[PDB]
């Protein structure tokens, strides 16, 4: 109970929603024979729905007035109440992966900028170099922090074009 | 013989170490000479106040038997 | 709620006294540094605003420290504001305390 | 096959293959790990 | 340059010359291209290796002694809770804060040594003890008050041999502690218990049978 | 100078000849001379006021007249304040008025003087003249004791805001069991 | 010099003319002359206070007045301290305050003198005037007795941390049964 929300393990409307979904899928079932391919497909869909609802009740999600999971996007409020996987852990995951992709692209730009024809290397991508830099970009946070402390990550303003005010 | 010269208040609002450059050097004449600067400031403040009026009269109804007239609010 | 006469008179006399003897040098220094409100260089009067001319009933005073009538009225107004503030906040008998 | 591999290294071929492999990886992730609302470890 | 490498066939990167202890030319991510960043990573490797050696010793020696009926030490993963239930136990937050305060005092000095190697040795710092912080010119190898027995300070190449032994032992213990963490996360048993179970049936008892490494969704 | 605060670091050059200089300005707040001056008078004045405040906080506890927190409470929701357990006939409004008048006079006369006399005025403020004979070291003592007293007053305020006890009773409680009553045990300082 | 700590070793150059020197500095703590100059006075001071403490604990145990550990135990529990049966109506706060004042005065008026004068003074501290007439071997005796006294005091502390009994009681128990009553037998010194 972090903001007037109840856990979906004990909230009644979550179970009501699960029952309604399973009942609708059973209403879909009650038209085919037991061993037909549509019957197997609907049975798989039912199993997936029950597994999803049981997993959501297991993971400790919060449900509001009705049975819909709510996520917490405050560190501390999610850390001490055990919901860091709602926003905080995916925040760290996205920051890592986006930094990996962006650092790989950046290093490709600075690697092909000092070649004979940097114009050609951006439509005709050197695949081994791109693969190597994509691998090297997995250590993007340490490399980026090192280049920031070295001062080689940013460019001086006196070497950057601006408009004449 | 008492009161403020706002030009000197703008002159004195210059933090050291060049944090704001020259600070507010000559902003008094910049505002006073420019009717467009004054009109921009006035429109910005008046629009923000209009937003405040909208956000306040629905939540703190001022007039008698308001917030029952749903179309009016 | 402890006599409006004594409170108002004492606060006004105190505001006048700390304005004449205590706060006068810093106020004079601030009035000298700020000086005239000036527009595009010169003051309002030098630019043509005849209504912005320094009134002559404050320029010369027989006060040895140059405490004019306008200073007297400003300090008396501040003292009256303080006196009526304390009188009004002593008139109310409610728990304004955060305890 | 140098010219053919250069054509395969051209920007549209590489971006289509890259979005194809990324989309396929995400699709198989959702196939084996469906309905992952949160990063519950 | 002809030293053994992490891949007989792959030449070493140009930022790994051979001077650093344990330089086998292993840097496929090129994290240490910056020299100052390389020095910081060398100090971090030394600190992580030394702390992992201490931790792995304090895990595997008490666990072995418990296995042979000496001292009877509980599992390393639950040793925090075993002490925390004592009748005279220091509270967790207070104990953590005391440890962090002492480590703050010590390792800010170590940090300032990392920047300038002759930092803390200046006169008037301590109360006569500043003479023991001269350093050996390389950060992470202080000497002085540290190294009382003076091992390796005789022939220079004797110290380089000990440096390589230290870095290999530190890397081995870091891998070992990662193994301890991953083994207890998957299997609720000790490292020696996992080792004993593996020797019972190596084809059956491993990382493909814990059910946590390889996900059950794929299989 | 005598000091380095970070012994393995280089201190700012403008903090060398000042008394009680350890070169502690990592934020560079006094890189300008006028700001450094103003900070110097502010530091000495804050130190003196904090020494008076900390002395009062310790003295009211050691003499047995409550803490520094319940002292203004008798003047509120009733009246009749006490000093040394005695009686005063002044309520809150006129006490504030008299204090405002006295402080206005004293600080208007102090602030209108020479900058060196705004912090170090000889004569009537040194009746027996013990500033003679190199006052540099004694000034270093003054600013250091002032820094300790500012730390003490901030500690009094923060400890009462966290635990709600008196400083001397908090000291006794800390000496009772330093393992398990420190700042990491209350629910305020560490959000656990 | 007399001694070399190890029978065969290379000797530090800065430990030769010092009294009671055996060349024992494998850490090299006194490589700097200032470090040695401070640490010599520190060693003399530690030895003197250790002799005083060892004399105090032996005289409080063999005279049959109590244990050194239990000396501040009756200082709380109500009050009333014990010294030769005296009532001494001093509580915990005033005792600590008087001791702190006396120590602050004595140490402030002490260590403001010359380096030789801070550690080796004359005047009223040698009234019989027998520092004159060969002081080197007497200084050696002072340092050696001080080292023995520091060892004795740290032994008392470690022994009461171990078994938890009196010094002379532990000595008597060790003399009575030297087999099962040693440092090795209790479960705190030898774990194997
Ligand atoms: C050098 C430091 C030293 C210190 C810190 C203490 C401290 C103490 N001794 Mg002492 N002793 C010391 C040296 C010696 N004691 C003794 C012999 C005793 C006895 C016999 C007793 C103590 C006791 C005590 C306690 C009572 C308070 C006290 O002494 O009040 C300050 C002392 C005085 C006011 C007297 C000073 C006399 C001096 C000026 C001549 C106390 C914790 C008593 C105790 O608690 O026993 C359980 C006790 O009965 N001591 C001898 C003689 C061998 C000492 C040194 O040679
Ligand atoms: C993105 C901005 C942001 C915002 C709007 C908040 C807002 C909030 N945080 Mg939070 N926090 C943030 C970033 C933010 N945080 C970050 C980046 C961290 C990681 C360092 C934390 C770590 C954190 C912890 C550990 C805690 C909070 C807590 C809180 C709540 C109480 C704060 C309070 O008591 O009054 C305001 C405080 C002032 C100093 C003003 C509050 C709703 C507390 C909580 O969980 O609520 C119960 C709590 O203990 N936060
Ligand atoms: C890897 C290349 C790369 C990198 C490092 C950056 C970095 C940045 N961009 Mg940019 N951008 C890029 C490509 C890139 N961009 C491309 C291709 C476009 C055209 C669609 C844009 C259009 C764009 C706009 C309009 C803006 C930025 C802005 C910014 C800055 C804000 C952070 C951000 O992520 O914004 C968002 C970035 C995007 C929305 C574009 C991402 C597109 C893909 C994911 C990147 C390309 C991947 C590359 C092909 C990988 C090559 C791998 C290599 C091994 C070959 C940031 C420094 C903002 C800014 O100025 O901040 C102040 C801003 O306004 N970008
Ligand atoms: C032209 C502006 C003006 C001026 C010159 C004065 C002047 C004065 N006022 Mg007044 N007043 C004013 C405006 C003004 N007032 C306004 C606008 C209000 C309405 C808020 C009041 C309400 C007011 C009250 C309620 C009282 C005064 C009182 C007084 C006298 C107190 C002086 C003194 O030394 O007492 C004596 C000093 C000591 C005892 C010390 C004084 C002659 C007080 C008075 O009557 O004097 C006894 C008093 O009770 N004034
Ligand atoms: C930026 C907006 C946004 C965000 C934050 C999300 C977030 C999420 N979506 Mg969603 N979605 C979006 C936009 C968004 N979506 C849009 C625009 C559409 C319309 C096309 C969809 C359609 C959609 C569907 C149909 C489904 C989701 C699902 C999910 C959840 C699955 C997480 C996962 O894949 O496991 C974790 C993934 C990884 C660990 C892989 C990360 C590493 C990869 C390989 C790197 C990739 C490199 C680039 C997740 C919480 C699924 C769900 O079940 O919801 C709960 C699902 O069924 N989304
Ligand atoms: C910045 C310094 C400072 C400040 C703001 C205060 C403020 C306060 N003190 Mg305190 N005090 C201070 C320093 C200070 N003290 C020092 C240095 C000491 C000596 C250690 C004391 C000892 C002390 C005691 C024993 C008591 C107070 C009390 C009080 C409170 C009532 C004030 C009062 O009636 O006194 C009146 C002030 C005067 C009559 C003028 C000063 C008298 C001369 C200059 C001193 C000679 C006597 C008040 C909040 C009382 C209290 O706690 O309230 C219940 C109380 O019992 N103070
Ligand atoms: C009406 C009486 C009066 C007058 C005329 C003055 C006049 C003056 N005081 Mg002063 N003071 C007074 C009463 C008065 N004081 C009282 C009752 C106290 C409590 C005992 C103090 C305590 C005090 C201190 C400690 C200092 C002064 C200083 C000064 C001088 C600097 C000008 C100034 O204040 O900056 C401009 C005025 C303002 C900015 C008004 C704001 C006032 C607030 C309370 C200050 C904000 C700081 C805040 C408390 C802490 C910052 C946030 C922090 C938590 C991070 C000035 C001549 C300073 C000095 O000696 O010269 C540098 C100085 O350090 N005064
Ligand atoms: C930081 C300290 C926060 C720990 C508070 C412990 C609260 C109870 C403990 C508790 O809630 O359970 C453990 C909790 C997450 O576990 P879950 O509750 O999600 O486990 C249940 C489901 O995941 C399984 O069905 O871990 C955390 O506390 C936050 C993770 C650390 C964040 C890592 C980021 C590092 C950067
Ligand atoms: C080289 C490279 C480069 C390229 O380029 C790239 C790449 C590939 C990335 C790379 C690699 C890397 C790696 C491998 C890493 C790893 C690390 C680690 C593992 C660490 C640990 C580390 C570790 C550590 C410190 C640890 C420590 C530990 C400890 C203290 C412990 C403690 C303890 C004990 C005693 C027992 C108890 O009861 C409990 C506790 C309390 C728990
Ligand atoms: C230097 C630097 C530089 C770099 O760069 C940066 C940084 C780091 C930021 C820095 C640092 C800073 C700081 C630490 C600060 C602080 C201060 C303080 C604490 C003050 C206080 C201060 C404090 C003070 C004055 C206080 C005072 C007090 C008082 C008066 C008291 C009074 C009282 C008493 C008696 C008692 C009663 O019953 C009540 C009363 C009435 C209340
Ligand atoms: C030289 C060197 C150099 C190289 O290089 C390295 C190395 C090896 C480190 C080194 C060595 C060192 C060492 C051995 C040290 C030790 C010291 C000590 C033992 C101290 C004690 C010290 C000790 C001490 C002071 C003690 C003192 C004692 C006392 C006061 C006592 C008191 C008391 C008494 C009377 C009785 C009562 O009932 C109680 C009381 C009141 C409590
Ligand atoms: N100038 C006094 C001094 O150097 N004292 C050092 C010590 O405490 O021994």
């Amino acid at each position: 109970d972090v903001a007037g929300l109840t856990p979906c393990s004990e909230s009644k409307a979550f179970a009501k929603r699960k029952k309604n979904e399973v009942k609708a899928l059973n209403k879909r079932l009650k038209n085919y024979e037991a061993d037909s391919a549509p019957a197997l497909a609907l049975k798989a869909t039912i199993a997936r729905t029950e597994a999803r609802f049981d997993k959501y009740a297991k993971q400790g999600l919060l449900c509001g007035t009705d049975g819909l999971p709510h996520l917490i996007a405050d560190p501390g409020l999610a850390l001490r109440y055990g919901h860091a996987g709602d926003v905080f852990i995916p925040t760290i995951g996205f920051i890592y992966f986006a930094g990996w992709l962006g650092y790989a692209g950046s290093k490709y730009l600075q690697a092909v900028a000092a070649t004979a024809k940097p114009i050609e290397k951006e439509i005709i991508i050197d695949v081994p170099l791109a693969w190597k830099l994509l691998w090297e970009g997995f250590g993007w946070p340490l490399r980026a922090f090192a280049e920031y402390k070295n001062g080689s990550l940013m460019e001086d303003d006196a070497k950057i074009t601006v408009s004449p005010r | 013989g008492i009161g403020h010269s706002m030009r000197e208040i703008l002159e004195a609002q210059t933090p050291p170490s060049g944090s704001l450059g020259a600070g507010h050097k000559g902003l008094y004449d910049t505002v006073n000479n420019s009717l467009h600067f004054q009109l921009g400031l006035a429109l910005a403040s008046v629009g923000t106040i209009s937003s405040l009026v909208a956000q306040h009269m629905y939540s703190l109804p001022p007039y008698a038997f308001l917030a029952q007239d749903f179309t009016t609010q | 709620l402890a006599d409006v006469n004594l409170v108002v008179g004492g606060c006004t006399v105190g505001a006048l006294a700390l304005g004449r003897f205590v706060f006068l040098p810093f106020h004079r220094a601030s009035l000298a540094k700020a000086g005239m409100p000036k527009q595009n260089g010169m003051t309002h009067l030098q630019a043509g605003d005849a209504r912005a001319e320094e009134a002559s009933f404050i320029l010369k005073t027989n006060d040895p420290a140059g405490f004019t009538v306008v200073d007297v009225m400003a300090w008396g107004a501040l003292g009256h504001a303080a006196a009526f503030y304390i009188l009004a906040t002593s008139s109310l008998g409610l728990d304004r305390n955060p305890f | 096959m140098k010219d053919f591999t250069t054509y395969l290294s051209t920007a549209p071929v590489l971006t289509l293959l890259s979005v194809t492999v990324v989309a396929g990886l995400l699709i198989e992730i959702n196939r084996f790990f469906p309905d992952a609302l949160i990063a519950a470890f | 340059a002809t030293r053994p490498l992490w891949q007989p066939g792959v030449e070493a990167p140009k930022h790994l010359d051979g001077t650093m202890p344990g330089d086998f030319g292993f840097d496929p991510l090129n994290l240490g291209v910056n020299k100052e960043a390389l020095n910081w990573y060398r100090n971090a490797e030394l600190q992580n290796g030394r702390w992992a050696m201490l931790g792995v010793a304090g895990i595997v020696i008490p666990a072995e002694l418990t296995r042979v009926g000496v001292l009877n030490v509980p599992e390393w993963a639950e040793a925090g809770k075993v002490y925390a239930e004592s009748e005279n136990a220091i509270p967790f937050a207070s104990l953590l804060m005391v440890q962090l305060f002492l480590f703050n005092f010590v390792e800010i000095k170590r940090w300032e040594d990392i920047k300038k190697p002759g930092s803390q040795a200046e006169p008037g710092s301590f109360l006569g003890f500043e003479s023991g912080f001269k350093g050996t010119g390389i950060s992470g190898y202080p000497g002085g008050a540290f190294n009382p027995f003076g091992l390796g300070n005789s022939s220079k190449e004797a110290m380089d041999d000990l440096k390589w032994r230290e870095i290999r032992n530190g890397r081995l213990a870091m891998v070992a502690f990662l193994g301890f963490l991953s083994q207890h996360a998957a299997t609720g048993k000790g490292p020696l218990d996992n080792l004993a179970d593996h020797l019972a049936d190596p084809w059956g008892a491993n990382f493909c049978s814990n059910g946590v490494s390889i996900p059950s969704a794929l299989g | 100078k005598a000091g380095n605060w970070l012994p393995g670091s280089e201190t700012p050059a403008y903090l060398e000849n000042l008394p009680a200089s350890y070169g502690f300005d990592p934020l560079g707040l006094a890189a300008e001379p006028a700001s450094l001056a103003r900070f110097r008078e502010s530091e000495v004045f804050h130190g003196r006021w904090a020494m008076l405040g900390a002395a009062g906080v310790l003295g009211v506890e050691v003499l047995g007249y409550g803490n520094w927190y319940d002292a203004p409470l008798p003047l509120v929701q009733g009246g009749q304040a006490t000093y040394f357990g005695a009686s005063v006939p002044f309520d809150l409004g006129t006490l504030a008025a008299i204090e405002f008048a006295a402080m206005a006079g004293a600080e208007s006369f102090r602030g209108a003087a020479e900058p060196e006399k705004r912090v170090y005025p000889g004569g009537a403020f040194d009746p027996m003249g013990m500033s003679k004979g190199n006052s540099k070291e004694l000034k270093t003592k003054e600013i250091k004791n002032g820094r300790l007293a500012m730390l003490a007053c901030l500690g009094f305020a923060a400890q009462h805001a966290a635990t709600g006890a008196s400083p001397l009773e908090a000291l006794a409680s800390h000496l009772a069991n330093p393992m398990a009553v420190n700042f990491a045990t209350n629910g305020v300082s560490l959000p656990l």
